[PDB]
This record gives C-alpha cells, sequence and structure tokens, in this order.
RNA sequence: GGGUGAUUAGCUCAGCUGGGAGAGCACCUCCCUACAAGGAGGGGGUCGGCGGUUCGAUCCCGUCAUCACCCACCA
RNA sequence: UAAGGUGAUAUGAACCGUUAUAACCGGCGAUUUCCGAAUGGGGAAACCCAGUGUGUUUCGACACACUAUCAUUAACUGAAUCCAUAGGUUAAUGAGGCGAACCGGGGGAACUGAAACAUCUAAGUACCCCGAGGAAAAGAAAUCAACCGAGAUUCCCCCAG
RNA sequence: GGGCGUUAAGUUGCAGGGUAUAGACCCGAAACCCGGUGAUCUAGCCAUGGGCAGGUUGAAGGUUGGGUAACACUAACUGGAGGACCGAACCGACUAAUGUUGAAAAAUUAGCGGAUGACUUGUGGCUGGGGGUGAAAGGCCAAUCAAACCGGGAGAUAGCU
RNA sequence: GUUUAUUAAAAACACAGCACUGUGCAAACACGAAAGUGGACGUAUACGGUGUGACGCCUGCCCGGUGCCGGAAGGUUAAU
RNA sequence: UUGAGCCUUGAUGUGUAGGAUAGGUGGGAGGCUUUGAAGUGUGGACGCCAGUCUGCAUGGAGCCGACCUUGAAAUACCACCCUUUAAUGUUUGAUGUUCUAACGUUGACCCGUAAUCCGGGUUGCGGACAGUGUCUGGUGGGUAGUUUGACUGGGGCGGUC
RNA sequence: AGCUUGACUGCGAGCGUGACGGCGCGAGCAGGUGCGAAAGCAGGUCAUAGUGAUCCGGUGGUUCUGAAUGGAAGGGCCAUC
C-alpha cells in the first residue's frame, strides 16, 4: 500500500454520498511524491516516501525516533 | 523562510548576509543547488563567526598570496595532459577531472568542474581562452594546447 | 363487424372560451397583341341532414348519410 | 516406589529381579534421521547435489565441524566516486512453522425488513487477511458535571427501552 | 356552558390462555453474496514432438535447335505446381440402421464428405465460475451447465403446494 | 473450409478481396486502479476497430432524428 | 498587456474675464525651494496662443506676501483629501512570452553487473506543461442495482377503479 | 328595489350514516352586528358532485417553550398556503 514513512499516514474510511446519497465505497488514499533530503546522522542524501504535508512535517518535527521505528519494523531508507 | 546567501544569486542580500525568501524557491533551487543555507535561529554563525576573519589576513598578514594566486595569476598554458587525433578529435579535455588545468596539483581529488569554456561544447583542436569565474572578485585565464601532441 | 378524422368560394383550406365568413390558386370581364404569356379590374357561399344543451351551434352533445384511412386483433 | 516382571495385535521364543541397571513413575537434562518453517544449494512429500575447514596414513576420500535470505548493529572490504553509498565477507540478537479457546487491528457482503424500492433495515453480522499475550485490549482528564460536586481503566447489574 | 376528573387495588410468587422476539411451525424454492476446487473432459493460445496405403492429371519450372529489330513464335530435350482428380488409415457426422432399466449416461454398424490441408494429432504449459474459451451455437468447461462442482451466511425468505 | 458434441451442417459462419475508420511509436488498445505484459520489438506499403463479401454492369432522393469531425465567437452552466 | 486591491513620495490641476494655470477642503508670518527658481529662446512636446516643459547652453536659496485689486473663493508658508501622472514597495486573477531549478527520460553512456528489471551518477534535452491527486461540470445500458397495479360468466381489443 | 356582507368569533341537548377513517345536520348559549315598525331570520346559496390523510416545507403572529446562565436558531400554539 502507498503510505507515508515519516507520518505513518494510512488509507481512510469514506463514502460517495453525492449522486446518490449512498454509502458506496470509493477507496481513499494519500498521494505520494517523495522528498530527497539531508539528516546529518546519515553521511548521504536520503530519498524517503512522503505524501502531501509529509515534507512539511520533516521541516519542523523531530524524526530520529521515526528513523529508528522504521528500522525497528525493518523498513528501508 | 530565513536563509544565508553563499553565492551571487538574487537581487536581495549578498554573500554572508541573512535574508528572507519563500519556502518554495528555498526548496527547488537555492538550497539543493548550494547557493544558500538555512538560518534556524542557530546557523547565523555559518559565515560571520566561521569565514569572515581569515578573509582579512590570509594573503596580507599571514602570507603574501592567496591559496591559488600562489599557483597562477598571469596567463599560463594548460598543464593537464591532452592528446588529439589526425582529424583534430580531442578525445576529452571537458570532463570533471580531465578538463583544462595549469597548476599541476598533487594528492588532491576533484568531483566537479570550476572553469568556463568559450563554448560549452568542445570536440576538436584549436585556440581556446578558458576562464575561472567561480567568484566575482577573482579572475584568471588559461590557454589550451593547440595541437595536443 | 369495430374505429380515427373531416364535410366552408370551382379546387387547397383558415376561422373553438360558442358571436351572423376569409386568403391562395383558378375563374369571369377587360387591357396589351391572336392564343400561350404579361397586366388590370371583379365575383358568389345550401360553412352535410334531423334532434338535444344554449341568448346564439357548421362550431358543444347525440345520431344518420358520405368519403378517405386504420383494423379484423389469442389458442 | 516394589517382589515380582521384559508394549499391543498375540500367540510364539528368550530372559531379567528382590539392594542401587527387574519393571517403572516424577523432575532437570543428553541424544534428536529424511520430508515439513524447512533454510548449505536443487525437487513433482521422505529424493537429488555443493561450498569452507580440521585430522591422518600406504593419501584412486573418509571421519568430524560450520553455512538460507530478510531486519537490526558492528567489523572487515568496497562501484560509478573524491568523503561516502550500495554491493562483497562475517558475527551477535530477532521474526518465520504449530494445538485450542479467549483476544487486538484490517477487507467486508448478500440474505432479510420497509409487507414493491433507491437513504434506512439487516450489519462491522458471516466469510476472509494479518497478529500478540497469560491474558489481549483499557489507562492516569485540553474528562465529566451544571455552580453542587466527582477526580485512571475494566467487569457484573441497573441507568433503558 | 361544555369536556375530562375527585371509591372499585394494585403488587410480588406460582398456575394457564394469548402476543412480541427467539430457528418460532414442520419439511421446502428458484435465487443472491462470500471463500474455495476442477482446464488429464472440452474450447482456444503457447512451446515441443507424431500421422496421411496407393493410384491420377504430367502441368509449371529448367535448357537447346530454327529465328526476329525485339520478343510472344516455331521445333525438340528436360522436369514433379495444387485449400486439384480418386481412394484405405485417420478425422468429419449428411443419410439409413440397431439400441432406450443400453454393450454404450449417443455408442456401434453400412453408405456419405474430407484425406500436405484453413488437415488430423501425442505430451506439457497458459486462461476458470458473473470467470474462462469459442470460422458462434448465448455452444462447451472432467457423466452435472443461459452460471457446473465444493464449503459458509442459513433450519435464508415463500400472504405458497 | 466452420457450426448448436447428443433432433438444424444451412441460404447462417469463415475468406483472399472491397469499403469505412482509428493510429507518429512511451501508437491506437487490452487485463490490472498499478505491477507488468501483449500489440511489437513491428512503425502508415504497419498495426488496431467495424462492416461488406468472387466478378461484371451500374448505383436516385434525404442532415428532422442518432453518433463522429472540424469551426470557434456567443448561449445554458460547476468548483471557485 | 489587462482585471481585483493598496495609498507611499515627487510631479499634476487654467475655457469666458483677468495682473493671473486659485485642484478640493481648512489654517495664517516670517518660512522655504537642493533631481530647484532663473537663461529663454534656437530646436522639439503641449496650449485657451494666454502660458507650461524635459533637455542643453546653465545655476544653487532665494525671495516673497497680508494692504490692494480681480474673483463664490487669494494671492508668503502649508497639513490632509481628490483628479491627472510617474516611479517604489506589494497581495491576487486572465492571456501570451522567456529561463532553469520541481517533475520527466519508453534521450545519450557509466557503474554495481562479462544482468535484460533496478538504483545512483556523469551529461544533455523536454520543462513548471505533461504527470499525480482532491474538488467539479459533461459523457458513459460499456457494466450494475430496481420498478413497470387491480376489475373481466378466460385473456387481448373494448369498458372499469 | 333599499340597506346589508352573518361567504360570522368562542361553542354546543346533541344527532342521521359507516367496521373504522370520513361525511352530513343541529336545538340552544354567549361575542360583535345587519334588515326591519317589530317579531324573526342570517352559522352562505332550495336540497345532493366540484375534491382526500399522515410528512417535510411557505407566510405572518406568539413570555407556550428553548436545552449550565442570557439571547437566538430550533419546537408547539393561533391564523392561512
Amino acid at each position: 500500500s502507498r503510505v507515508c514513512q515519516v507520518t505513518g499516514k494510512r488509507p481512510v474510511t469514506g463514502n460517495n454520498r453525492s449522486h446518490a446519497l449512498n454509502a458506496t465505497k470509493r477507496r481513499f488514499l494519500p498521494n505520494l511524491h517523495s522528498h530527497r533530503f539531508w539528516v546529518e546522522s546519515e553521511k548521504r542524501f536520503v530519498t524517503l516516501r512522503v505524501s502531501a504535508k509529509g515534507m512539511r512535517v520533516i521541516d519542523k518535527k523531530g524524526i530520529d525516533t521515526v528513523l529508528a521505528e522504521l528500522r525497528a519494523r525493518g523498513e528501508k531508507y | 523562510m530565513q536563509v544565508i546567501l553563499l553565492d551571487k544569486v538574487a537581487n536581495l542580500g549578498s554573500l554572508g548576509d541573512q535574508v528572507n525568501v519563500k519556502a518554495g524557491y528555498a526548496r527547488n533551487f537555492l538550497v539543493p543547488q548550494g547557493k544558500a543555507v538555512p538560518a534556524t535561529k542557530k546557523n547565523i554563525e555559518f559565515f560571520e563567526a566561521r569565514r569572515a576573519e581569515l578573509e582579512a589576513k590570509l594573503a596580507e598578514v599571514l602570507a603574501a598570496a592567496n591559496a591559488r594566486a600562489e599557483k597562477i595569476n598571469a596567463l599560463e598554458t594548460v598543464t593537464i595532459a591532452s592528446k588529439a587525433g589526425d582529424e583534430g578529435k580531442l578525445f576529452g579535455s571537458i570532463g570533471t577531472r580531465d578538463i583544462a588545468d595549469a597548476v599541476t596539483a598533487a594528492g588532491v581529488e576533484v568531483a566537479k568542474s570550476e572553469v568556463r569554456l568559450p563554448n560549452g561544447v568542445l570536440r576538436t583542436t584549436g585556440e581556446h581562452e578558458v576562464s575561472f569565474q567561480v567568484h566575482s572578485e577573482v579572475f584568471a585565464k588559461v590557454i589550451v594546447n593547440v595541437v595536443a601532441e
């Protein structure tokens, strides 16, 4: 599934409800674009899977626990 | 977004001055192209308490010539090796560590070009005046081997 | 067998909230020259039959006469 | 713990004991083939075939040992490539497959009811997908409450029809 | 003025009749949705390998003699084209026949149609159930079919036999 | 030549061909939301979709409807 | 270039009649021009032909005013507001143009890798489009869910509720 | 013809009809009045067809309500659409 690695953003519950008033499912997802950036603890530029607003979380939130949680789940960057 | 300028870019500020720019232009050009750096209420030392005091002494108190002015300042012939063909094909002289140099340095290893050619496409032998324009305060020029013999 | 709609100027046809009739093309007379043609002038209505509703009925309603058309419909 | 026993079809045959190896029961371990996670490398269920070492003689070869990948971390090495990164070679720890329930999250109907149907009903119910622990999950108020007060959460009964 | 009210006692346990909801009365549709099986049948594609006794037309192509401006012509020599002639295998399934709790869950007989071809076919692989595959018939898919088979929702629901 | 295997072998189906049309190659397009793969590793004398069906001689009328292509101003008209 | 928006600072502001270019709306004597006043008319731009000007020749704070005279209104020196103008800072649309730096490569070649997929690099070219998403208008029996009555000496046709 | 607009407001001994929904009729009391000399009649027309529920919604009125306290949105009531 397409998920954001820094925020943990997942698929959502949601319906059509317009034309008709129906509870019909449509499958709702975060739109991925990625970001290629620097963290100073890795001796390299890093490309990480991010979606809308996820790059603006990296801008001003501390991520070293998530960089460790990805590794605690074995996920690659 | 607060940034410090490291190159001649934009009309606002100058080299070593802190300026405010849109986060968009600070994301696609200025930071990834190395032309500027963030300030973060912390990085405001990056030039003024790190780069600006040796600037007044290096070649006028501690020594008499700057780090490449002790190597070249007049018109020099290129010293990096060259070899051309019978149809005048130059077979190089334009790649990051094979392009024209006149100072014959040793023990050092380079990854990007610093010079401006008179034409950004060069395949054949001839006369070429090559310029060193990496910083607007500085100018040096060299001439290539016209036969690459 | 059953059904749709019409009937008014020679022919095509208008005119339904229910208010005593009108056009086109012919035609008739005349002009031009002899007819085709061109032009000018002019015309008259059983506005289906008999009943009913109405002040008033071709006009709304019934029913007969007529025409053209539709149709004779499951096993 | 005992003077009698050595599984069943099951006879048949032969022995083992009285006191420590008769028989056997409890605990904690040792040993633990091939296939199966199944994993040195391969396979169409028990078959096929290597790598790296150690040891030794008469050295046309045995005996014994170690070895999936992935992840975390370190070491050693190391492409384009300078610093570096992958890739390369190891080590330490960890998942992986399984009986049962309880149980956490995900994907999620149709039947049926509206005495036809379309929001609604039915129903987060079944079936499915992943998965943990002695329980899972709950949790220490930007919370209720109505000016009086209570002071994390769970379970049982009310609150409620 | 009018209407409704100010004297009938309910409540709790058992015994019973009814009602609602429970499988709600017993057996019982077609059908729907979900989770699977089957492509050794049969269809089609992919790859790799088979089958076609024998007889016919002797053409086409090849080449040289005469010869023309130039061939087509004229005269010999040579030679093996077919969704061609006919006919077993084999395949087809047009007509006749036997069979119908069959020898056969359409098979067996004879005539007939094809018979190097758009022919016929062995082994594997690929495609599947609201899904496949079709020189098409909404034909066929392991004896079952305009939704096969198996397991669940589910003792579904049925003003009905 | 094909077909309702098992009541229809046909006039239906198929076909060189004929017509109408899509497609500039990361083609059009398919199944999958994608991952890929096929078309095709072909390139408008190639490939896709559809109809029509040897050949000969010929082939009138219609843009009201339904779909397409172009014209591009304007109208009805969304989020904003 | 043109819409929606701003007020920041220098300039701009006159028919008639008149000394005479009084913007509007209010103050009132000593205050000021610095990218400004002259020379002032040769050439050019305007004009009510009265006057106004960039530039160039040319210069740097003078000088001017109330009484008076014209005139709704007054003539130093001036706050604020408007019109005409220009530039500066500056939020946000419409349309077209440029660049390179997001994005792209099913462009070249380089390496892991004597790999077809991949990743990153070197280097070009496309280029803020295309792409990807959210909202939104159309188009969509290609596919899908669902409805379309009862009466009748039997239906239809007719007539009926 | 003259005036009048009762094409009434709050009610009601109650009553005929029908399984019910529903329809149809009304003695008689009072409010505010009209015709008339007055009684009396007028509760629309001589009697019988011209339209039927529940729901959301339109309009104006409303200390009946309104959600911790005070408004207001919302609810009801009255009148009509």
